[PDB]
RNA sequence: AAAAAUCUGUGAUUUUAAUAGCUUCUUAGGAGA
RNA sequence: UCUCCUAAGAAGCUAUUAAAAUCACAGAUU
């Protein structure tokens, strides 16, 4: 409250008025000068109040600017972090593209364009197969080799819903997977692999 | 009876016959027609009186007579028409013409004998499959049985199978219909041959469906007028336009498929890298629809306006059932990043629209910014291209890849029990034997497989054609409803986001929520949106389960569309969305408030102006799953019709291919696997409610046009509608460019009677009952018929209602019953919920924190605001549902005040400063403002 | 009396889920079937039997020490 | 209570003003002193706008903060003891349901017969019980049939802790196992099935 | 790991408008030294 | 030549009420 310079002038006016109103009592009331002192003190108080109000109103601008600059700094920091994370993700997912297969897939394309749906069908080497019922396992698995479309696949593992692993049972003709028991929780997620 | 007449009719066919009439007299039968002359117009069903019919019989190997379907029809006419038809048959003798025979049996009787015609013509089949009602279904059963479309048929088969007509409950249905494909294919090919023959011989006339005997042979030539040889004008504008939906309901062109697919053994050998089928759709079109008198651009690039776009998309939807499914979706190209090759999109190949190529292409990248990195990451072309193939047999939808982490199962949890309130309610007497408020709306768990078992319901979406003429006129009428709204593009700075702390889809959701991604400088959001008008930006979509109170046991799902979609769709659509939200007294109710005397205003504005009102309603079974693609495209175009100046046509095509590639054909990522969504709206897509509302308006207008066209205009009592009906047929079918002077008149007629009130899926209409009784307006039975072949679902009457007494208000709109109670000395409608829901949302809570009553005091204050109107309810057992909540809020406040004393403080000021446990605060929420 | 069973079943299912029964993909489905049948029914005769069936599983998962307290 | 004194001073000033205006019936002409008293009372009153406002704001803020703290301290305590709370709630609810069926089941469970705790229960048609002592064995089983719940189950095989399998004893009435109780160790594991 | 919208309550900050009051400059009316 | 009261205009400060905007939490509907 006393920081503003006008407070010092207001205090000086207060002191001057207090001293003069007591020093002038020798000549009596002397309303002529008492009114002048009253008016001077009134003007001083009004000016002090106006200056104080103006300064108080102007104060908030500094806080607003500080908040704005702090927010700008935080948003740019977050942008930098996000850009780094996106770059890392892109360069991590781009690291496992075998250029050899990509060099032959686009050789047969109609002017170097191939629909996206047929990239994994011609480039991949593992087919994740899901079987929800014995009525489908009998009609699809066909022993140990699964034939989908035209190619012939093998089997690497068989995992059930619980997360455990089934194992083959050797027989005279060859390995087989035991199905239709009451202790296996469907579906069975089979991980194949190209021949 | 006379035997000489039968003997003469026998002719030289050397076949047995049995009379059906009592003699030379004709026979009366009910047949559908397609008539348009100087007095009538429509697809009505009228009696036939000009022909006598004989039935052929044959001797079976068992010695018993078999009543084969071969019929001899002997039409009788005047000598002038007799000679005219004789001269006409002198030509047009090809194999596609039913064998005629002309003779005069007596001095006064002229006969034109047509030999070995099938009972029902093509028009009967089309009409019966269109206007389907499960109580007058003989015309369809007598066709399905004869042509062996039910392989296991034994006497009284239909008695045991009571739901053979339900598309979504009879798994064999479509396999039952598909055995009719050969008949429609034969009909089309014979129509083309006969058209060529007529052109060669030079006859100008009108051909329609009822001309074509079911075998595929045309059998009457009354109207044809000769002309100069080599110059003829056959017109099939209404032959094809009426059977259009049935060419794709019965899979007519199945023998043309380019691939052979076995669910367990995969595709047989076929061309795998061919995507441009643009040079084969044209050949098929010329082979089948040669006489369609309008152009056809296989690729929707070249379409001139938003009507030709629909016209060509309709054909593409039929012709894209033959292209192998591994050929659609994003294209791709080989580019380099600092010398390291990878994959990036280079166009799009959509089922309904056609091939589009990006206008910008690059073959190098370095120092990529944030926008380009986001575009690369969000685009599926780089994720699906570097992961293992997937083949799961749980779902019929295509499956293109499986993530590295593998397939994982996710479950749902049960709801908590709030005993602190159940005990209080029981003490108050709410729960007792024989109560009128049984508990419902529980919290239901789900097993491991639900996440994909629910998504499997997309098998209900199948590629359906529309008859373009009726659909286009209905679109022109529907667009009249949205003529009083603002529309355009807005810059980035003017966009408004309701809530910013929500997921940004996959893969962006890993790093942060939408708040982080909305910090991009506006100069980058604007660049992204502008570059969306010259490119196609496909994106991934998640499928995450929902967890909320529900009476139905089935699970739920919502699609988390990625940020690259919303960030631009907002800029595109927000202006018209906010103009729809800020309008009052319009058919679309979105944005109107239920409180403060809003419900009464809506209801008394719906009812005003309609004579003899009788409300009603309807429900779409599985709207999200079974919505046809063409209607979604039509809704998007109806919302995008307002960009007269801000965008060119080409940009309005690229924007539509972006919406189609981001919503209508998402690359769904559900449970550790990447599938391909067949079609239908996604719930979480931007502007879902408004698209649903537009689709609802389209359906409601079609349900009226179809019913108004199919009445005998010769017998309409009113002389004003008797001409509107006649003009409607000509304006719909026999013209190419719509006439606004008539669209406005028909919309005025459709708004004077059959008022409307629509909010997304819900709806209510009060239609002039006197007209609806005469078939001039779509009553409840007029919606099932249209939904049968425009949505592929059966709308059971158990899901619809009718309230002739208006004073009782709608039975149920927006899941809130309506009641009439005097307020301020006048009668005003009030809503009120189902009390079981209010009572069972306080007992069960979805989190452990909410079980602590004191901490969530606001829940009951917000619940008692909506359950107040139950005080006026007559049933004495419903007022407790509100007074108990009031007493419970009082108890909570008292308990909190007493318990807080343990901290050495008094809350008396706020305690006694609470008006919430009194009836005055809530009673003022249903009163019109001063 | 029906509401008592319909409200006890939810808390019983919550307890079973907290006891980590979701690990088994067979027992969980059977328990969910029983719980849904109890919730969606009206006749207390079937609800009581299904609740007893659900409760039979509680002892198998965890032999609660509190088994001897309910008796008194 | 620090705000009440301001109210007391305001009331005192108002009372003094009332007294002076009532006594000063001549103030109608000499309104200078009456106006001075009115202004003094007004100045005394004006203190409220500051004091009551600040007191109310501070009290509201403190009450909000303390109530939030109490709510957090209550919800955390509620969450701290979740499983035991669930057990207590379940038993309190079961006590409410008056059904001799559940009482019989719980009495039998306390007796010593309970599922084997392994080979988890998966179907409505199979069980595996343990019968500790001959007393409960005689109480529960009757020849071939046993009644664990209210329902009656059929026995399939009986096993002893050592792994030796038991067989029925021929009798005119039917198969029986009771005599074997006193000659073989305990407990017995019985594989049941729905009747 | 939890989507696009609309509506309605409660709490916190800012502005505006009105009411009451305080301080001050000016003008005008009543009279006083 | 100055002083008290009264009316208005204007400047500043206090509070009370009402509306609008921004932020946070909570319910309902599609
Ligand atoms: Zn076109
Ligand atoms: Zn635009």
């Amino acid at each position: 409250f006393s920081h503003i310079p006008s407070y010092a002038e207001y205090e000086r006016a207060k002191s001057i008025y207090e001293k003069v109103l007591a020093d002038s009592k020798n000549g009596g009331v002397t309303q002529q000068e008492l009114a002048a002192y009253r008016k001077a003190a009134n003007i001083a108080k009004s000016v002090f109040d106006r200056d104080l109000a103006v300064q108080k109103k102007l104060d908030s601008m500094a806080e607003r600017a500080m908040t704005t600059m702090y927010k700008e700094a935080r948003v740019t920091d977050r942008r930098a972090k996000l850009v780094s994370s996106l770059h890392a993700l892109l360069f991590s997912m781009l690291k496992k593209i075998d250029s050899e297969k990509l060099n032959v897939l686009f050789d047969q394309a109609n002017s170097g364009v191939v629909p996206l749906a047929t990239v994994p069908i011609v480039c991949s080497n593992k087919l994740t197969l899901v079987i929800p019922d014995p009525e489908t396992w009998v009609k699809c698995v066909e022993g140990v080799h699964v034939t989908y479309s035209t190619v012939v696949w093998n089997i690497d593992c068989v995992t059930d819903a619980d997360g455990t692993e089934l194992h083959p049972t050797s027989t005279g003709s060859g390995l087989t997977y035991c199905i239709s028991g009451d202790n296996i929780a469907w579906p069975l997620k089979v991980n194949l692999t190209r021949n | 009876f006379d035997k000489n007449y039968l003997n003469r009719v026998r002719g030289s066919s050397e076949a047995r016959l049995i009379p059906l009439a009592n003699g030379c007299d004709p026979d009366v039968v009910k047949r559908a027609f397609d008539v348009c002359n100087k007095e009538s117009a429509g697809m009505f069903q009228n009696l036939k009186r000009n022909c006598a019919r004989f039935q052929e019989v044959r001797d079976t190997e068992d010695g018993n007579l078999e009543y084969c379907d071969s019929y001899f029809v002997v039409k009788q006419t005047t000598p002038s028409n007799y000679e005219h038809e004789k001269a006409c048959y002198e030509d047009l003798k090809s194999e596609v013409t039913a064998d005629h025979d002309f003779f005069v049996f007596n001095k006064n009787i002229y006969n034109i004998s047509r030999q070995r015609l099938t009972k029902y013509t093509m028009m009967d089949f089309c009409y019966a499959l269109r206007h389907f009602d499960p109580k007058d279904c003989e015309v369809l059963k007598e066709i399905l049985v004869t042509y062996g479309c039910i392989e296991d048929y034994h006497p009284k088969w239909f008695e045991e199978n009571k739901d053979w007509y339900d598309p979504i409950e009879n798994p064999k249905y479509y396999a039952m219909l598909a055995k009719m494909g050969p008949i429609v294919r034969r009909a089309l090919l014979n129509a083309i041959e006969f058209g060529n023959l007529m052109v060669e011989k030079g006859y100008v006339g009108v051909i329609t469906l009822d001309n074509q005997d079911l075998n595929g042979k045309f059998y009457d030539f009354g109207d044809f007028q000769k002309t100069a040889p080599g110059a003829g004008v056959p017109v099939f504008d209404t032959y094809y336009s009426y059977m259009m939906p049935i060419i794709a309901m019965t899979d007519a062109l199945a023998p043309e498929r380019y691939f052979e697919y076995d669910v367990h053994k995969g595709y047989k050998s076929y061309d795998l890298l061919k995507y441009d089928y643009t040079e084969e759709k044209q050949d098929l079109f010329q082979k089948y629809f040669k006489y369609w008198d309008q152009e056809y651009h296989p690729n929707c690039r070249d379409c001139s306006d938003d009507r030709c776009l629909i016209h060509c998309a309709n054909f593409n939807i039929l012709f894209s059932t033959l292209v192998p499914q591994t050929s659609f979706g994003n294209l791709c190209r080989k580019v380099f990043v600092d010398g390291v090759p990878f994959i990036a999109t280079c166009g799009y190949h959509s089922k309904e629209l056609g091939v589009i190529m990006n206008q910008d292409n690059t073959m190098s990248f370095s120092k990529m910014g944030l926008s380009q990195l986001m575009q690369f990451v969000g685009d599926p072309a780089l994720l699906v291209g570097t992961s293992n193939k997937l083949v799961d047999l749980r779902t019929s939808c295509f499956s293109v890849c499986a993530l590295a982490s593998g397939i994982t199962h996710q479950t749902v949890k049960p709801g908590h029990f709030n005993k602190d309130f159940y005990d209080f309610a029981e003490k108050a007497g709410m729960f007792k034997e024989g109560s009128s408020i049984p508990l419902k709306h529980f919290f239901y768990p789900q097993t491991g497989n639900a996440a994909i078992n629910d998504y499997d319901y997309y098998r209900y979406n199948r590629p359906t054609m529309f008859d373009i003429r009726q659909l286009l006129f209905c679109l022109e009428v529907t667009s009249k409803y949205f003529e009083c709204y603002e529309g355009g593009c807005i810059p980035a700075s003017q966009v408004v986001v309701n809530n910013l702390d929500k997921s940004a889809g996959y893969p962006f959701n890993k790093f942060g929520k939408a708040r982080l991604y909305y910090e991009m400088s506006l100069e980058e959001q604007d660049q992204l949106f502008e570059s969306t008008k010259k490119n196609v930006l496909p994106t991934i979509t998640q499928m995450n389960l929902k967890y909320a109170i529900s009476a139905k046991n089935r699970a739920r799902t919502v699609a988390g569309v990625s940020i690259l979609s919303t960030m631009t769709n907002r800029q595109f659509h927000q202006k018209i969305l906010k103009s729809i939200v800020n309008t009052r007294n319009a058919p679309v109710v979105i944005g109107t408030t239920k409180f403060y005397g809003g419900w009464d205003n809506m209801l008394r504005n719906l009812i005003q102006g309609v004579e003899d009102p009788i409300l009603m309603g309807w429900d779409y079974p599985k709207c999200d799953r079974a919505m046809p693609n063409l209607l979604r495209i039509a809704a998007s175009l109806v919302l995008a019709r307002k960009h007269t100046n801000c965008c060119t046509w080409s940009e309005r095509v690229y924007r539509l291919y972006n919406e189609c590639a981001q919503v209508l054909s998402e690359t769904v990522l559900a449970t550790g696997g990447i599938y391909v969504k067949p079609g239908g709206t996604s719930s979480g897509d931007a502007t879902t409610a408004y698209a649903n509302s537009v689709f609802n308006i389209i359906q409601a207008t079609s349900a009226n046009v179809a019913r108004l066209l199919s009445v005998i205009t010769r017998d309409i009592v009113y002389d004003d509608i008797k001409s509107l009906q006649y003009e409607l047929y000509q304006q719909v079918y026999r013209r190419v460019n719509f006439d606004p002077a008539f669209v406005e008149k028909f919309y005025s007629y459709l708004c004077k009677n059959f008022s409307l009130m629509i909010l997304s899926d819900d709806g209510v209409v009060c239609y002039n009952n006197t007209l609806a009784k005469q078939g001039l307006v779509a009553d409840i039975s007029g919606f099932r018929e249209v939904l049968y072949y425009q949505n592929n679902v059966f709308m059971a009457d158990s899901k619809c209602w009718v309230e002739p007494d208006l004073e009782k208000g709608p039975h149920e709109f927006c899941s809130q019953h309506t009641m009439l109670v005097e307020v301020d000395g006048e009668p005003r409608y009030l809503p009120y919920p189902d009390p079981s829901r209010i009572l069972c949302a306080c007992v069960f809570v979805d989190d452990l924190d909410k079980t602590e009553s004191v901490a969530v005091m606001e829940r009951y204050i917000a619940l008692a605001i909506d359950a107040y109107p139950l005080v006026h309810h007559e049933n004495e057992e419903y007022k407790k549902v509100f007074f108990v909540l009031l007493s419970y809020i009082r108890k909570l406040y008292q308990e909190l005040s007493q318990n807080m004393l343990m901290d050495y403080s008094f809350v008396m000021d706020i305690d006694k400063g609470s008006k919430f446990w009194e009836q005055e605060f809530y009673e003022n929420m249903y009163r019109a403002p001063t | 009396k029906l509401s008592d069973v319909k409200c006890t079943t939810v808390v019983l299912m919550q307890l079973l889920t907290k006891l980590n029964v979701e690990a088994n993909s067979k027992m969980h489905a059977y328990l969910v079937e029983l719980h849904n049948k109890i919730l969606a029914s009206d006749d207390v005769g079937e609800c009581m039997d299904n609740l007893l069936g659900m409760l039979i599983t509680l002892f198998c998962i965890d032999s609660t020490i509190d088994l001897g307290e309910y008796c008194d």
